[PDB]
């Protein structure tokens, strides 16, 4: 996307930071919480009934690891998301059936974990920064639909 | 907020679709998964292609399912709870398809009432929906 | 815009038939009663208290066609819409300071006005076609917001 | 509806930003003028330079309105009819909008109450915001 490069840089940094293994597993987990339809995707996830069921059930923690990476390889590719994206574009449409607003919903609430994690070092201009990447990973992966 | 003119507006418009609604219904069903694909992606079972059997029976449906709160204007939310509850707990719908079916079938009914798709009954027939929108999207959370 | 040559060729057809005085009074027409908040932008037209009062207006009317013929100008550039809108682009961030989900609108309300009067001619197909065309232009209008 | 499990959340949550909800209100629309710039389409007479006085003055008042929705949670309607008026036909203020300001106002909740922003209060802070963009858009046709 066209992230500048002092944006490009700003995101990079942070990234730079993040436990990927924890933090998948939260934006992944907050998603089922706050946007509780989305939980129809993952059924053979076993309990999913309250917070806690969602927050530590194994299954959520270890996609999320899985979603994360994915998006990881992305932030590596910012000049080209959609190459990047397409066969999980083509997969989430063809086989998952997954509406693509929720991959908004998704980038949303991981902006949420970057917050809740970074406190003050989460700026608005960081913010910024962020809001137009995980728009580009919605967009790519929204791509293949048909 | 309905209001009486509005509430007429709907009544009015409505009634002319008539025996008609059916296919208004098929109609507007189909102009939503040529016009915004990813509306496809939760009729994964159907045969989405022109003329299906599945989509006909489905847009009748939705139109008996229309015609049923236009008749209960005044207390859709006791008319159309069996159905919030369907799309909130089991079909768990995103909440943005409804401004887009609610779209289609704006565009089939202009297409099909030349006469009354007036500016006025335009103005209603979008609240309307709207708000058959919002009672359908009310228990999702 | 990713429109197929076949896609090009329904809109088109479509378009070489296309009342551009009736079609742009009643377009803008219908936004100013559909979308009553709208009208804080012509506030100056003057009075748009009824449909009939809106619909009425000369300025309205005059204003309409005018729109039409831009949107005309970027079917003749499908191939860069972008560079087709910029300045009316930046005069309506700028100047007008619009907010570009009215251009969204705008186009949902043009795709009625088609229907209402093309009535069967207007199939899915080819309001698929003008879909694409209205998010198109929206977004080339939307492209020089900062 | 929020559920007196939603109604305790916001409290709580509400509880602490305490003093800060005008620093908070501030911080939110400056989030929100960065990381979506057509919102700055309604503020084109404010100064949205960093600092500004008439963004710091402006978060306070929205804080504020807040602050009197959580002490009213139970007539929202009611306890905001004023400001939906003033946003409907003064304002004009498109409904997209109220999703991006919620949105920045959780962004910074959780980057300043990092103890309290948990799931369940997320959750709840989520439709409380909602519900109050639902009231200040209640009014505009
Ligand atoms: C940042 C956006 C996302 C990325 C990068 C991503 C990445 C992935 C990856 C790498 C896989 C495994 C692919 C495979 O099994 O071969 C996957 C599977 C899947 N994704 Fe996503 N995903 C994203 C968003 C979403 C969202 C928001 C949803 C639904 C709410 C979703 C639904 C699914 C489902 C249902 C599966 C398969 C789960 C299973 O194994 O049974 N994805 N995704
Ligand atoms: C104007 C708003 C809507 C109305 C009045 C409506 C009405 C209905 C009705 C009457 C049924 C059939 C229930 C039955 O046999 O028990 C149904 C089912 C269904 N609806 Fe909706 N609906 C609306 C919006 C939507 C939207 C926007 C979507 C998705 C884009 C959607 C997706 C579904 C699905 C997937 C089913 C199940 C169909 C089947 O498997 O047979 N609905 N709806
Ligand atoms: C849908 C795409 C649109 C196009 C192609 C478009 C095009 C135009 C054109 C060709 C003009 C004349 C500019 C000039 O003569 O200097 C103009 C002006 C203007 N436009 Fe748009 N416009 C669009 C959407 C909108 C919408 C939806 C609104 C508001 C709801 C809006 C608000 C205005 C205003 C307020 C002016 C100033 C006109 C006057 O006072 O005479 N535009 N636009
Ligand atoms: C949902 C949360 C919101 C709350 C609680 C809120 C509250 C308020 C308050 C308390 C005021 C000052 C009115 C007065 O002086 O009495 C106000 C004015 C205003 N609001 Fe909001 N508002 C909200 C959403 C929005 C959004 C989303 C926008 C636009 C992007 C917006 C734009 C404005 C503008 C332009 C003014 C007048 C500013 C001025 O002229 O000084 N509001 N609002």
């Amino acid at each position: 996307v066209h992230l500048t490069p002092e944006e490009k840089s700003a995101v990079t940094a942070l990234w730079g930071k993040v436990n990927v293994d924890e933090v998948g597993g939260e934006a992944l987990g907050r998603l089922l919480v706050v946007y509780p339809w989305t939980q129809r995707f993952f059924e053979s996830f076993g309990d999913l009934s309250t917070p806690d069921a969602v927050m530590g059930n194994p299954k959520v923690k270890a996609h999320g690891k899985k979603v994360l990476g994915a998006f990881s390889d992305g932030l590596a590719h910012l000049d080209n998301l959609k190459g990047t994206f397409a066969t999980l574009s083509e997969l989430h449409c063809d086989k998952l059936h997954v509406d693509p607003e929720n991959f908004r919903l998704l980038g949303n609430v991981l902006v949420c974990v970057l917050a809740h994690h970074f406190g003050k070092e989460f700026t608005p201009p960081v913010q910024a920064a962020y809001q137009k990447v995980v728009a580009g990973v919605a967009n790519a992966l929204a791509h293949k639909y048909h | 907020v309905l209001s009486p003119a509005d509430k007429t507006n709907v009544k009015a418009a409505w009634g002319k679709v008539g025996a008609h609604a059916g296919e208004y219904g098929a109609e507007a069903l189909e102009r939503m998964f040529l016009s915004f694909p990813t509306t496809k992606t939760y009729f994964p079972h159907f045969d989405l292609s022109h003329g299906s059997a599945q989509v006909k029976g489905h847009g009748k449906k939705v139109a008996d399912a229309l015609t049923n709160a236009v008749a209960h204007v005044d207390d859709m939310p006791n008319a159309l709870s069996a159905l919030s509850d369907l799309h909130a707990h089991k079909l768990r719908v995103d909440p943005v398809n409804f401004k887009l079916l609610s779209h289609c079938l704006l565009v089939t009914l202009a297409a099909h009432l030349p006469a009354e798709f007036t500016p006025a009954v335009h103005a209603s027939l979008d609240k309307f929906l709207a708000s058959v929108s919002t009672v359908l999207t009310s228990k999702y959370r």
